[PDB]
């Protein structure tokens, strides 16, 4: 009845579910054409802070954190190698349309 | 003599010495309005007149000079602190344009001079910082609402009989004691069709093995 | 504009639509037909009116975008926070104030009389009689569980132009809505009479919200001490099952 | 921002010199290192009339007025010249070919408009004429908003030889059209300039700098700004400068409990009123001071 | 004898040399142990039976619409000749000079600014810098000595003659406004308990803003610079300049409604039926304040009218009356006069409680 | 360049309270700032500087607004 | 430089000047908001 956040988003002025469960309770998976994080840092390890063959889902992209709560260094590096997707498609969908 | 006037006018060598011929009352305080005017600011900076400084071949033997020379001395930490080092900052300049001896030496000497006026001087522009402390500690707050990981019971996903748990049944208990009756278990398509204000939702039930999900502690690990 | 300190192009929130634009720095071109046959092309076959239904899709291109699209549903909700949605003879008159339509007649009210918000809005579709009956954006079985929905709100039915019940949001209102209030007017009436009447309820929207209010805060985003201790007990499910 | 230090040394080309900047109250470790650029705006966020739509926000006039993102806009004018046969000075239409038509040369003094002369669009601000009697070479003003002549010099080139050069300046306060952004990248165009009596105010009688549309966050979600703004509200009643560096430990609920210890309310809302009619919104509004920068984007350059 | 508002309270804002810091400063600063001779003054005024449209408007036309003074610079007083530094440019140092507070008594009074930096350090320019050149002499400040104007680099100058007193509303240019708010509030509308988390998302008001009309307020406002032994003498005084003020312009509407026989483009009547009469009344440059207040003494008076309305475009700098009623227009007209009579007879027993009330 | 001759948002004249304000800020610092070097004030992690008592004994009131740009507008003399 | 060098790319004769055109009597500037204008309007 007065949370604007809802307010925008349940009424279809702005916003989607998946934005309020981003920012209130947590991310989850980052997925890069529709796939988890792939290693890409030396044979087995996706990052610098990872161990090589971790088993963990925290080291391919599983995101635990919400916006609010804020993101570890890991989930961020993570977090901009999804969002920096969204930076080149925007530019690729000018040139190649 | 336009044409040198107009070279060294461009000088920043000729507007530091000019200013501090201003300080010391040599020139005037104005931009010169006149010829004469530019010409003695001119014959005061340089030291000569534009036709006496081609005749020859000396150009920084006779810049001005600064007139108050304080004792830089006590630039050795020992109106002030800030009239010397402005003076001696110039008198160097002067010396670096003219090769002086000891000038290596005498510019280290300077530079840690200021440097120790520069930390002043960063003291001077110092707006203050604040951390908010934890009560319970002493220093900057250390508490987070981030995950932490925790490995739950099994039993938080399967039942006594191996099967996965679905959370698919909504429990609603009456606000008022007098509402009746008591409880309504409920599926998403049906609970704008059978629940109103009257009821709170109390819990998940499991679909499969038909236990409360607070009551999921119940069995046997 | 006479304002001579104002150098840019304006133009109101719902005209973006057709040209994918918004107010972050886009620059638009401008030029005006000199020509008596250019002039003549351009307010016959070029005027906004018709593109107002879309050739791609077949539908409306304008409506109510973000500030409309939630006015409108305050406006038409059926409780405030503080009791019925109503407001006095007064308050009605000032949400028409601006519509730079003709004023309905309020000379059949006290000043205490008390309008709902259908009411008012009926007062402006008496002029376009169309009929309408779906459910909101408003009604999600998403929230149902959580979530107690007031019965008056999750059927918006309007019949010749009253507002019978349910709320106005991006199902009825909003900008691109196949079916939807101006879809209908365009229908019946032509899409500059659509135009009109999206301007009409724009200025409803924003003259309640101007007294109503509406916010968004960091605290409309943060969980409850119990509800984070539920979160991560899912994700450690998650976890889990990983 | 300060673009330079030794600006007034400088004759640069469209370079915008801000005058007043601010300290964020929720400062990082990078302004240990570089120099703010930007003003602690309050800003609200809230639906006001409908003119905040769509990356669109309303800029208090008063707050334009006192020189909030108030500078001086500067450009130069390099005009060289031909070895001994083109030479600055005044034109004279008797003996002069092909000078500019419906052009003002009245305001050169040999050659060059002085130093403090206001010069609009068909003024010559340089005097140049190339002899065969005479060509006229000169420069004019082609802007269609007027600048003030800064400084002139003659200095020399590379090859010995003197050309001109002009800077000229402009006082650009904040206008419609002009773009502002937000540390968090919520970056928009200024719409609508109210003045003082029309912006909304609370009962303690805070009014905003800016209103930002709501609707901005849902789908953005610029999280960080929304903890800035409940951060610096109880950073400026308590008299602090906090630091506010990424992946340092936060706690929004305790941040919000921190604003009802210094007074407000635990979501940092206030009551507020319509100052165009005087009464009170139904709804508490979200205001507080949020570190907003003016983009370098000028509307009169565009 | 109807007394509208009471309980006027008045307070000075003051510095406190208690603190050792504040004292220190401010003695090695300016030799300053007393107070400044112009001092900020808090008025917070309780008003009764009365709507909030006429206390809304006497709080706009006290913040930017009355008439009030500033300090500028005439063209070329400004000398670029003689102002050697090259930080301080005029528009800087007009954007500050014009936003120092004064009080003064006339228009004629003429200060000039010149400042020498004969030394090695950067040299602060102060209010106390600004000498007087012409009007009468000053027997008390008009501004106070402690405002930083400028500063100079070592060995600079700034040379600024012609600055001289500009008359103007705070509508135009911030530098004319008047009254900053510190308080407004409804006395007969009960509140919740806000600190609480089931009340907080509310502005608080037990009764909606769409429904509620109160007639008893609390409205606090700050004036900027008042002489500190005449201080009642000021606010006094700025309360009834702006009932005046807003008398005044009631009354050129009311030198449009008694010429609706002579066509004038400032009044339009419409016959919409045979028992239907429309008025549309168009002003320029005019806002809010006069808009609402007419509305609200028009609908006062016609509680039973069809419609009125206010609109104030800002695109268009025109407030437009909209009045549609089941008169004639000569009765129409009988009832607008009655209601800016109404207007007028309020805001005169505005001043006349304002000379009551402040001694 | 300099803090405002008035609040950028109210108007109300904090200026008249600057140069007092900036000279004792200086020596209040100089109070809590300990052994840490000034260009590392901002990041002691220990301080805790608080203005508002000095600010209030000013005379200037509880405004957010005026606190804010009396607090954090920076001085063009401390950096030149 | 050449004749047929003119002809080609998006730069050349074809694109550039007869597939589209510099004209008079145009305005260009930043757009902006405005509730107060129909939707068939323009400020
Ligand atoms: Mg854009
Ligand atoms: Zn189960
Ligand atoms: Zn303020």
């Amino acid at each position: 009845e007065t949370n604007g956040l809802f307010q925008m988003v349940a009424t279809g002025a702005k916003g989607s579910n998946p934005n309020m469960i981003h920012i209130m309770a947590g991310i989850g998976q980052i997925e890069i054409n529709t796939q988890r994080i792939q290693p890409q840092f030396s044979f087995g390890r996706t990052l610098v802070y990872y161990p090589r063959f971790a088993l963990e889902a925290q080291a391919y992209g599983f995101i635990c954190n919400s916006y609010i709560a804020g993101l570890t260094s890991p989930e961020f590096i993570f977090g901009e190698m999804n969002g920096r997707f969204d930076l080149i498609n925007k530019a690729l969908s000018t040139s190649s349309t | 003599t336009k044409v040198l006037l107009t070279e060294i006018l461009l000088d920043p060598m000729y507007d530091y010495a000019a200013t501090v011929a201003r300080i010391d009352g040599s020139i005037p305080m104005h931009k010169p309005r006149t010829p004469k005017e530019a010409e003695y600011e001119f014959k005061t900076v340089i030291g000569r007149t534009p036709a006496e400084l081609l005749s020859q071949k000396e150009f920084y033997d006779k810049i001005y000079t600064s007139k108050y020379r304080p004792d830089f001395t006590q630039l050795t930490r020992l109106e002030k602190t800030s009239t010397l080092i402005y003076l001696r900052a110039y008198e160097l300049f002067l010396k670096y344009l003219q090769n002086a001896p000891n000038f290596n030496s005498e510019l280290a000497e300077f530079k840690t001079y200021e440097n120790a006026y520069g930390e002043q001087k960063a003291l001077l522009a110092q707006q203050g910082f604040y951390n908010i402390f934890d009560p319970n500690t002493g220093r900057a707050d250390q508490r987070t609402r981030l995950f932490e990981y925790k490995r739950l019971p099994i039993s938080t996903l399967y039942d006594e009989r191996g099967l996965p748990h679905k959370w698919t049944i909504y429990v609603y208990k009456a606000v008022d004691s007098s509402q009746k009756p008591a409880e309504i278990e409920v599926t998403r398509k049906d609970v704008i069709k059978k629940i109103d204000n009257h009821y709170a939702l109390a819990d998940l039930r499991c679909s499969v093995c038909h236990v409360l999900q607070h009551e999921v502690g119940q069995l046997n690990i | 504009l006479e304002n001579p300190k104002i150098s840019t192009f304006q133009m109101n929130v719902s005209a973006c639509a057709w040209y994918n634009a918004d107010f972050d720095g886009d620059q638009m071109n401008l030029w005006v037909p000199w020509s008596v046959m250019s002039r003549v092309e351009a307010e016959l076959l070029c005027s906004v009116r018709n593109w107002f239904i879309s050739t791609k899709s077949s539908g409306p291109v304008n409506g109510q975008v973000q500030d409309s699209t939630v006015g409108s549903f305050l406006l038409t909700r059926t409780n405030t926070p503080m009791g019925k949605n109503v407001m006095n003879k007064l308050h009605a008159m000032g949400l028409f104030q601006t519509t730079q339509t003709d004023p309905p007649c309020f000379a059949n009210y006290s000043p205490t009389d008390l309008l709902d918000g259908k009411s008012v809005v009926s007062m402006l579709l008496r002029q376009t009689p169309i009929n309408y009956q779906r459910a909101p954006t408003w009604y999600s079985e998403v929230y149902a569980p959580y979530m107690h929905y007031n019965k008056q709100d999750i059927s918006t039915q309007i019949r010749n132009g009253e507002l019978i019940e349910g709320v106005l949001d991006k199902k009825a209102v909003g900008a691109g809505s196949s079916g939807g209030i101006y879809h209908l007017i365009s229908r019946r009436y032509g899409p500059q009479q659509a135009l009109k009447m999206i301007f009409a309820t724009q200025q409803l929207a924003l003259n309640y919200v101007r007294n109503a209010g509406f916010t968004v805060s960091t605290a409309d985003m943060l969980l409850t001490p119990e509800a984070h201790q539920e979160v991560q007990e899912i994700i450690n499910e998650l976890l889990l099952e990983s | 921002g300060w673009y330079c230090f030794s600006w007034p040394y400088r004759v640069d080309m469209n370079r915008f010199f801000q005058f007043y900047n601010e300290m964020p109250l929720v400062k990082t470790i990078a302004h240990n290192y570089v120099i703010p650029n930007g003003l602690n705006t309050i800003v609200a966020y809230m639906i006001y009339g409908g003119y905040n739509q769509e990356d669109s926000v309303i800029v208090s006039q008063s707050f334009i007025d006192r020189g909030g993102f108030a500078g001086t806009f500067y450009r130069e004018e390099k005009v060289e010249l031909e070895s001994d046969i083109e030479s600055f000075g005044k034109p004279d239409p008797l003996i002069t070919k092909n000078l500019k038509p419906g052009a003002n040369y009245e305001k050169l003094v040999d050659g060059f408009v002085p130093v403090g002369t206001v010069v609009k669009k068909g003024d010559i601000i340089i005097g140049k004429v190339a002899k065969i009697k005479y060509i006229d070479r000169s420069v004019m003003y082609g802007f269609d908003e007027p600048a003030v002549v800064d400084a002139v010099m003659r200095p020399h080139g590379p090859n010995d030889e003197i050309f001109g050069l002009m800077r000229l300046r402009y006082e650009r306060n904040l206008n419609i059209g002009d773009k502002m952004s937000s540390r968090s990248g919520n970056k928009g165009i200024a719409a609508l300039a109210l003045p003082t009596s029309d912006m909304p105010f609370t009962e303690d009688g805070l009014q905003p700098d800016l209103i930002v549309n709501p609707h901005s966050h849902p789908s953005r979600m610029t999280n960080g700004q929304m903890i800035e703004t409940t951060v610096g509200l109880a950073n400026a009643l308590q008299g602090v400068v906090t630091d506010g560096t990424a992946f340092l430990p936060i706690n929004v609920q305790l941040l919000s409990e921190r604003l009802a210890q210094e007074g407000l309310r635990f979501n940092g809302c206030q009551k507020m009123f319509n100052g165009q009619t005087g009464e009170y919104f139904d709804a508490a509004i979200f205001i507080g001071p949020t570190y907003h920068q003016r983009l370098q984007k000028f509307v009169l350059d565009d | 004898m109807e007394k509208i508002f009471q309980n006027v309270e008045i307070k000075p804002f003051l510095i406190d040399f208690s603190n050792l810091f504040i004292k220190n400063a401010a003695k090695k600063l300016f030799q300053l142990e007393e107070q400044l001779p112009l001092v900020p003054v808090n008025v917070v005024m309780d008003f009764k039976g009365i709507s909030r449209a006429a206390v809304h408007g006497l709080s706009r036309v006290l913040q930017d619409e009355i008439p009030n003074y500033m300090l500028d610079i005439k063209p070329g007083g400004y000398k670029i000749e003689d102002s050697t530094d090259l930080f301080m440019t005029e528009q800087f140092i007009r954007n500050r000079i014009n936003f120092i507070p004064i009080y003064a008594k006339n228009e004629t009074l003429v200060f000039a600014l010149r400042s020498l930096n004969n030394s090695c350090e950067v040299k602060t320019i102060y209010s106390r810098d600004l000498i007087q050149v012409a009007g009468p002499k000053l027997k008390y400040p008009i501004f106070n000595p402690t405002f930083e104007i400028g500063f100079l680099q070592p060995g600079k100058s700034l040379i600024i003659e012609d600055i001289y007193i500009k008359k103007g509303i705070g509508r135009k240019h911030a530098a004319f406004n008047l009254a900053v708010k510190t308080h407004f509030s409804h006395l007969d509308i009960e509140q919740y308990p806000t600190d609480k988390k089931e009340y907080m998302a509310l502005s608080g008001y037990k009764q909606s803003s769409m429904t509620s009309d109160p007639r008893h307020h609390r409205l606090g406002l700050c004036f900027p610079a008042v002489p500190l032994p005449h201080i009642n003498q000021a606010v006094r005084t700025y309360l009834k300049n702006a009932c005046r003020i807003i008398i005044g312009r009631i009354q050129s509407i009311q030198k449009i409604y008694e010429n609706f026989e002579e066509p004038q483009p400032e009044l339009v009547l419409f016959s919409m039926d045979e028992e239907k009469t429309k008025a549309i009344i168009t002003i320029k440059d005019e806002t809010h304040t006069i808009g609402n207040l007419l509305k609200t003494y028009i609908y006062e008076m016609i509680p039973d009218i069809s419609f009125v309305g206010y609109q104030c475009v800002p695109h268009k700098q025109e407030m437009v009356l909209t009045i549609i009623h089941k008169a004639s227009q000569e009765d129409l007209i009988t009832l607008l006069e009655k209601s800016i009579q109404n207007i007028i007879q309020t805001f005169q027993i505005l001043e006349k409680n304002v000379d009551e009330l402040i001694a | 360049m300099l803090i405002p001759v008035v609040c950028f948002t109210c108007g109300f004249p904090i200026g008249t309270y600057a140069a007092i304000f900036d000279k004792a800020r200086t020596e209040y610092i100089k109070t809590k700032m300990g052994g840490t070097l000034p260009q590392n004030i901002p990041l002691d992690a220990s301080l805790q500087i608080e203005l508002k008592d000095l600010i209030t004994a000013l005379g200037i009131p509880m405004r957010v607004c005026c606190r804010t740009h009396l607090i954090t507008t920076l001085d063009y003399r401390k950096y030149y | 430089p050449s004749i047929m060098r003119r002809l080609p790319r998006k730069e050349g004769r074809i694109r550039k000047s007869l597939l589209g055109s510099q004209v008079w009597s145009i305005s260009r500037s930043t757009i902006c908001g405005n509730s107060d204008l129909h939707l068939d309007e323009v400020g």
